[PDB]
DNA sequence: TCATATTATTACGCCAGACAGGG
DNA sequence: CCCTGTCTGGCGTCCTCTCACCTATGA
RNA sequence: AUGUUUUUUUUUUUUUUGGUGAGAGG
């Protein structure tokens, strides 16, 4: 099974899972321990922002893959958003600070 | 772009302004078409509008006016994302206080209000009432009240008097507690008590209510008043296939709240008497109560059928949670997977990849690429092409493949050899070929496998695959320093086979002028493969600086060993190929040419080593057969002479001369000696059969069986498996863990018959259990591991410090055992190490100790090296680059960078599967002794008996190094003294551990003070000799008149003075114990060595139990304070010990349970560290007694004794890095001149750097305390919440950090893994340079 | 079809952490 | 009042593949 | 040498841009 890009789940922007979906590889916790054991910063940061989850970012890096351009503009995953309206929407407060 | 991430409670006002309307109506959507409902939970107005610009209803189906909002549609006009972001917020009728702030434990209005939480929630569910500043009246204000409390109340204090419940009464009192009052209060009623249990209990109180007004979280806060409504999006409403809608759990709690909250205005509307709105009332308690953590109140709802519903807390916490299932690990494009199989052609740089996942996981690149020619013009036009994959695209695809590495990684990775980044090389086929080498790294065997392939996109991501992930750079294992790309089976069989020789094949004895023509010999038919030849060779040896000298001479040696020095790079000498080459000769082969050559022809020779293996193991035709496996001809001898042996034994069994565990000792025993007998049978059968003649008379030599190369050369199999197939496959054991007395005779090539097959599946499927249940907790200790490590990344390149750990060789008792080279192999020194003869300078004192200064270290034997150890480093949040070490899998030091914390929690934690889960001293070499912590006195016959108990007792040979050490006890018989030369194996120690000696230091004669027999000893005169012994009773057996009676004895002179101690003036009583026997009884005159009295008396969970530092059920005690020790309080629940120190103040003492057989004395005088009885010890004791050293070199020597018992090689610079992170946090203990507090515990980076920038002025710092968490409490007590979020309970640690009002300055791995960031420890380690310099 | 709103099984194994009881 | 059984909560391995099955009521 | 010397309607518009549970492999 091989996947490049086609369709994702709903209430995450990350791709499914299994082969009747065509969906894509679960980077799961230990490959990313093992990605922080060397010294990964560049391909875990596209490993999870780019490749996975942040919507802008994958759109820009695929137009700057077709270009010729390999460079990722990576923002924010997603799935942090759904995780700050889920702790959100209990009583607390949690917030990202200053510039 | 932002900094920390603040949390805090929300206020009502806070939640009204996150809000865009309130979701009034729990009706979902209209379910019969597909519109959703106004105004109910799905929204138009609050949120949006479900289609893109575009009112749902009818208005606006162009791109001109976007947010025209008209009445008959009462919708929005934005993007289809919109509603992802925009919450609703439910006004609830009746107050509500949260479930994670009264049910945390401790709940946070539990320690606030100075209320039981029992009390709370009575109340708080309609079953309690409570005052609140009722008057002039006879109530507190704390004080509850209940039913007929409130009715006689309520006849009584008609005026003046209020008395509430719920949530509501509960706000209020929260509302009115100023919090500034009862900090004074508090704090001056800490001052004013001494209470150990109030001071803990009024501490924790304090604490929670001065970072209350720290931050600006209110105490009414805590009560939900506007409750806040997820997302739709983020509570999607997705029809599976079918007609109907597969809804989600949070909208049945939403909608439940919603009902309820409904019912309650109209209730309140209606005037409704007072248990129906208290009812009403509770169900909406409950219900906001379930909607937010489910099942923490009582048996959690459910809708289909029996099965909880998940609530919001439960899309946060556990496995399934948000950090542990989308933010720690995602779900990736790019990426394939598929089943592994060999192709041995490969360079170990690259691995075969199969065009059709080739074509796939590259379709942008093909599509920039085709784009660039002008082949097409569209995208579609290409989409197009390689849909149909035409002739032109596998030429753009080998363009786009050439120099682009991907990662494949095998599912289970443990270490970080598990993701190593390849050169694809294109496959006709469906399977991954895979280098075989580097299969040892991956634990891959090709029985089934799958493995996953990730491409990096952008460009630093390609250069980070090429220069820090491909396979070629992973050439030695970070754990140690041992090559991991060790050629493992088949290429060590062909090695094995070809280095060899025997003693006649083809051209035996003649003479070649290389070994191009030794080759040459091989491939024509005129020799053979080993066959014992004079060649010439030409070895380079390097030997000066950086010059390769040629060396040309005449080997005796054999045609394959010349072959295969056609295949060594220059710089080796020849006597690396020279012998027979197993397994372990071969990875030492690759390890001194990677210590030599360097990384380039290591690389290139790994390949030629693994081609011509395979090409001589092919050559080679080693088989396997029946007749491999010779049986010995004495083993059934063997058997029936121990068919003999329990003949006789079950003779003497059914005449009763011996007993039962005898009998089944002498069975148990003469199996394990028939066992060994018919392995050394089998053995010697098997190692040297061959017997060949070579011109006249025959010869032996080893032999070329095929079972016996697969054994020796260490390919596959062992001593114990050849030994199962020839020999008796020796004494199962049965379930009960005990042995069983038949064995299995029979081996695998005769037939087990049936009952020794069943016996046999009683000792296997115990282990596959034993394999299938631990893998569950060796991975859990992995991420217990890494999630304490965490944050420590090399951040300096020199603390400044002259401390570090004294490494010395381990010594149990047997053969020294692990010798110093392994320890201090790439350790930088402390302080410089002298040389062994006097005050030399050999190494200076900031030097790495790669091999050569090794050597050099010992050749001088040098004793013991001080080494800087990671958990001295000085470095405030880091680790600096010298206090760690050499790289490890790098020669050189450690980069300003790599995160260390992460390398050393694999490396502990992977070996987790090979891990286990469920008289006197005789010499053994000969040297000189030497004794420490030793004070002795010799006795009448001359034997140096010792006056200490802890006495260890050191063999050091005749250079200077320590090569043996024993601990000896109180009162021994040495047969030696101090500094003497011995014999090998001559006996030098003796004692009677049954009988506690209570031997003198002088002379004289004995008395009997306060012994006196009916009631502090008793009259047992002896049966079967007749010498009879007043025997001592102990404080329990004597009734209560003579209990204050202790039985002693006091040496006098001849007269009747007492004879004084030889340097004070006190006489030398002997106070004796419970349970004695008095052997020299009155008037009898002593000496030295002679006694007073006779005194009767592990695998994978215990690295478990050092690393979460687990206490052990009868710990050891000791002694916090030295001096003179004295006995107490007769046995009121323990009894008493207290310790009086010469100089220092005397209130310490300490309640011994009294169960425990004790080492100390009434006239010893005890220290710190010094142990009072026996057993094991807890870590903390260590800690806080003895020091930091020594806690840290506990941990080490007892997880290396794990790791050693088992077979594994770890460096220690894991486990002491650990065990930083294990004693991080500390506690103070005089506050100073700071702003902290007496107890509180504050990390210790934290108060050092606070004490260091205060002690630099003139004031004059605090004194702190160190304090050894165990990791899952280290790694859960972080000052970063995310930290301690992403790993266990996630409930506790955000309330926590919500009252207390956190803030998450990053700072760390995980926080930049969550929030989609550079890593600050790896390439990311310059852009968080250049961030904290830029700000 | 369109609002109404929650009951008659038990059978893990530590291991911390908090709590009423009593010498 | 310091030990103490006793009770309550909170852990318990990663990755993958195949299949089936999904609230009742109701004038 | 010369040409108003057989006229009649034989008619003008695009394209537009998803949980639960069970089983197997390693
Ligand atoms: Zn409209
Ligand atoms: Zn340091």
């Amino acid at each position: 099974h091989a996947r490049s890009t086609g369709s994702y789940s709903l209430v995450t922007q990350q791709p499914l899972g299994g082969k009747a979906q065509f969906g894509g590889q679960r980077f799961g916790e230990m490959e990313v321990w093992a990605l922080e054991a060397y010294g990964a910063a560049y391909t875990l940061q596209e490993m999870l922002t780019v490749k996975s989850d942040d919507v802008n970012g994958r759109t820009k890096m695929y137009k700057n893959i077709v270009d010729g351009n390999h460079q990722m503009e990576p923002g924010m995953p997603e799935s942090f958003n759904v995780l700050l309206k889920e702790i959100r929407s209990l009583g607390i407060n949690i917030e990202l600070e200053d510039e | 772009e932002f900094d920390a991430i603040k949390i805090a409670l929300a206020s009502p006002d806070m939640i009204r302004s996150w809000s865009f309307g309130e979701v009034k109506k729990p009706e979902t959507i209209n379910y019969r078409t597909f519109k959703p409902e106004r105004d109910g939970l799905f929204c138009a107005r609050i949120f949006g509008p479900v289609k893109d610009y575009e009112c749902l209803c009818g208005k606006y189906k162009r791109l001109k006016h976007r947010g025209v909002i008209c009445e008959k549609c009462g919708v929005e006009v934005t993007q289809t994302k919109v509603r992802r972001e925009r919450m609703g917020h439910i006004e609830l009728a009746s107050p509500t206080a949260h479930i994670w702030f009264l049910k945390s434990l401790p709940s946070r209005i539990g320690l606030l209000l100075d209320m039981p939480l029992r009390d709370i929630e009575r109340v708080l569910y309609f079953e309690s009432y409570v005052v609140i500043e009722g008057g002039m009246t006879n109530l507190e204000r704390q004080q509850i009240l209940t039913e007929e409390q409130y009715l006689d109340a309520l006849e009584e204090f008609g005026d003046e008097f209020d008395a509430k419940m719920g949530a509501e009464a509960i706000q209020a009192l929260l509302k009115s507690m100023d919090l500034e009052q009862e900090c004074e209060q508090l704090r001056e009623e800490l001052n004013e008590t001494n209470s150990e249990t109030k001071r803990k209990k009024l501490t924790k109180r304090i604490k929670l209510l001065e970072a209350f007004v720290q931050s600006g979280n209110k105490p009414e806060w805590m009560i939900l008043t506007v409750l806040p409504v997820l997302p739709p999006d983020l509570r999607p409403l997705v029809p599976l296939d079918g007609g109907r809608f597969a809804t989600s759990d949070l909208n049945d709690l939403y909608r439940r709240v919603i009902n309820r909250n409904n019912r309650l205005k109209r209730l309140l509307d209606l005037a409704a008497p007072d248990i129906i709105v208290r009812n009403e009332k509770r169900m909406l308690q409950e219900a906001v109560d379930a909607l937010l953590d489910n099942g923490r109140r009582g048996r959690a709802i459910t809708g289909s059928n029996k099965r909880p519903l998940k609530s919001l807390a439960d899309m946060i916490k556990g496995k399934q949670g948000r950090f542990r299932q989308n933010l720690l690990g995602k779900r990736v494009d790019y990426s394939g997977r598929s089943v592994i199989t060999v192709g041995p052609y490969l360079r170990l740089h690259q691995c075969g990849l199969p065009k059709k996942m080739a074509l796939e996981l590259f379709k942008p690149f093909i599509y920039g690429k085709l784009e660039l020619r002008g082949l097409a013009t569209t995208i579609k036009a290409a989409k197009k092409m390689v849909e149909r994959e035409e002739a032109v695209v596998w030429d753009i695809l080998d363009e786009v493949i050439r120099e682009h590495p991907v990662l494949l990684n095998r599912a289970p990775t443990l270490h970080r050899l598990g993701i190593q980044a390849f050169e694809p090389v294109l496959i006709e086929g469906k399977a991954i070929q895979l280098h075989p080498l580097v299969c040892a790294a991956y634990n891959a065997d090709f029985d089934g496998d799958q493995m996953a392939v990730h491409v990096p996109l952008t460009l630093e991501a390609q250069l980070e695959a090429r220069a820090l992930m491909m396979s070629t750079n992973n050439i030695l294992s970070p754990a140690n320093g041992e090559p991991i790309i060790v050629p493992s089976q088949d290429v060590v069989l062909g090695l094995y086979y070809m280095t060899r020789d025997c003693v006649n094949a083809k051209g035996e004895g003649m003479v070649l002028t290389g070994p191009k023509e030794a080759e040459r010999l091989y491939r024509s038919g005129l020799a053979s493969l080993h066959a014992r030849v004079k060649v010439r060779i030409t070895e380079y040896e390097k030997d000066a600086n950086g010059e390769l000298v040629a060396k040309t001479s005449l080997k005796d040696t054999t045609v394959g060993r010349a072959i295969l020095w056609m295949i060594v790079p220059k710089g080796l000498p020849y006597s690396i190929v020279n012998q027979a080459l197993g397994k372990k000769a071969i990875s030492k082969m690759l390890n001194t040419c990677y210590r030599i050559l360097g990384l380039k022809p290591t690389v290139i020779f790994a390949d030629q080593i693994m081609y011509t293996g395979f090409a001589y193991a092919a050559r080679s035709g080693a088989s396997v057969g029946i007749d491999d496996m010779v049986i010995p001809e004495k083993k059934h001898e063997i058997i029936s002479e121990a068919e003999a042996e329990v003949a006789e034994i079950q003779e003497q069994f059914q005449s009763g001369l011996v007993t039962a565990g005898e009998r089944y000792n002498k069975v148990i025993d003469i199996w394990a000696a028939a066992n060994d007998r018919v392995s050394k049978a089998m053995m010697d059968n098997l190692q040297t059969e061959t017997v060949i003649n070579r011109d006249g008379q025959e010869e032996k030599q080893v032999s070329f069986n095929s079972i016996y190369m697969m054994a020796d050369s260490g390919a596959r199999g062992s001593a114990a498996q050849i030994r199962q197939l020839a020999g008796m496959r020796g004494l199962m054991a049965k379930p009960d863990g005990s042995i069983i007395e038949t064995p299995i005779t029979a081996n695998f090539r005769e037939g087990l018959n049936v009952l020794q097959y069943f016996i046999s599946t009683h000792g296997a499927r115990k282990g596959l259990a034993d394999t299938a249940l631990k893998t569950a907790n060796s991975g859990y200790l992995t991420r217990r591991l890494v999630d304490v490590a965490q944050d420590l990344v090399v951040t300096e390149d020199d603390c400044g410090t002259h401390e570090g750990i004294m490494m010395t060789p381990v010594i149990e008792g047997g053969d020294v055992k692990e010798p110093l080279r392994d320890r201090v192999l790439g350790r930088v020194t402390a302080e410089d190490v002298l040389k062994p003869g006097t005050a030399d300078i050999l190494v200076p004192r900031n030097t790495l100790l790669h091999e050569q200064w090794c050597d050099l270290l010992e050749e001088n034997s040098v004793d013991a090296v001080k080494v800087r150890s990671v958990v001295s480093c000085d470095t405030d949040f880091g680790v600096c680059a010298h206090c760690y070490g050499r790289d490890l899998a790098r020669g050189h030091i450690i980069n300003k960078g790599e995160a260390i914390g992460v390398i050393a929690a694999q490396s502990i934690g992977e070996p987790g599967t090979q891990l286990t889960m469920r008289s006197s001293i005789q010499v053994k070499n000969k040297g000189s002794i030497k004794l420490s912590n030793v004070k002795s006195v010799v006795n009448s016959s001359g034997k140096l008996v010792i006056t200490s108990r802890n006495t260890e007792l050191k063999l050091i040979d005749e250079f200077g190094r320590t090569k043996e050490s024993y601990k000896v006890p109180y009162g021994a018989v040495l047969a030696k003294g101090d500094g003497e030369q011995v014999a090998g194996g001559e006996t030098v120690a003796n004692w009677d551990p049954h009988t506690m000696p209570v031997i003198t230091e002088v002379s004289g004669f004995v008395r009997f003070t306060d012994m006196i027999d009916g009631q502090t000893i008793t009259r047992q005169t002896d049966e079967l000799t007749g010498l009879s012994s007043l025997v001592v009773l102990d404080s329990a057996e004597r009734t209560a008149g003579g209990k204050d009676l202790r039985p002693a004895l006091k040496i006098v002179d001849a007269q009747g003075n007492d004879v004084l101690i030889p340097g004070t003036d006190m006489p030398a009583q002997y106070f004796l114990p419970g349970k004695a026997i008095v052997q020299l009884e009155d008037g009898v005159q002593i000496s030295s060595g002679d006694t007073l009295a006779r005194i009767p008396q592990g695998g994978l969970p215990r690295v478990a139990d050092l690393f979460e530092a687990r206490r052990p059920k009868e710990p050891a005690i000791l002694a916090e304070i030295s001096g003179i020790v004295s006995f107490g309080k007769e046995t009121k629940g323990k009894r008493r010990l207290v310790i009086t120190p010469v100089d220092g103040s005397d209130p310490y003492e300490e309640m011994i349970p009294k169960w425990r057989q004790l080492n100390v004395f009434e006239g010893e005088r005890v220290e710190r560290g010094d142990v009072i009885s026996d057993g094991p010890e807890a870590p903390h004791d260590i800690l806080r007694l003895r020091g930091v050293h020594a806690v840290t070199r506990y941990i080490v020597n007892e997880v290396q004794d794990v790791y050693r018992l088992q077979g594994v090689k770890i460096n220690d610079k894991h486990i002491e890095v650990i065990v930083r992170q294990m004693l991080r946090k500390a506690t103070i203990v005089n506050a100073g001149s700071s702003d902290f507090l007496e107890g509180e515990q504050v990390e210790y980076s934290r108060v050092k750097i606070a004490n260091r920038e205060l002690e630099a002025n003139g004031k004059v710092g605090a004194t702190y305390s160190r304090d050894l968490l165990g990791i899952t409490k280290a790694s859960l007590a972080t000052e970063s919440f995310i930290s301690a979020a992403s790993f266990q309970e996630t409930t506790r640690v955000l309330t926590e950090a919500a009252v207390a009002g956190k803030r998450d300055e990053l700072r760390g791995l995980k926080e930049n893994v969550i929030v989609g960031r550079l890593i600050p420890a790896g390439t990311g380690y310059a852009y968080h340079q250049d961030r904290m310099r830029r700000r």
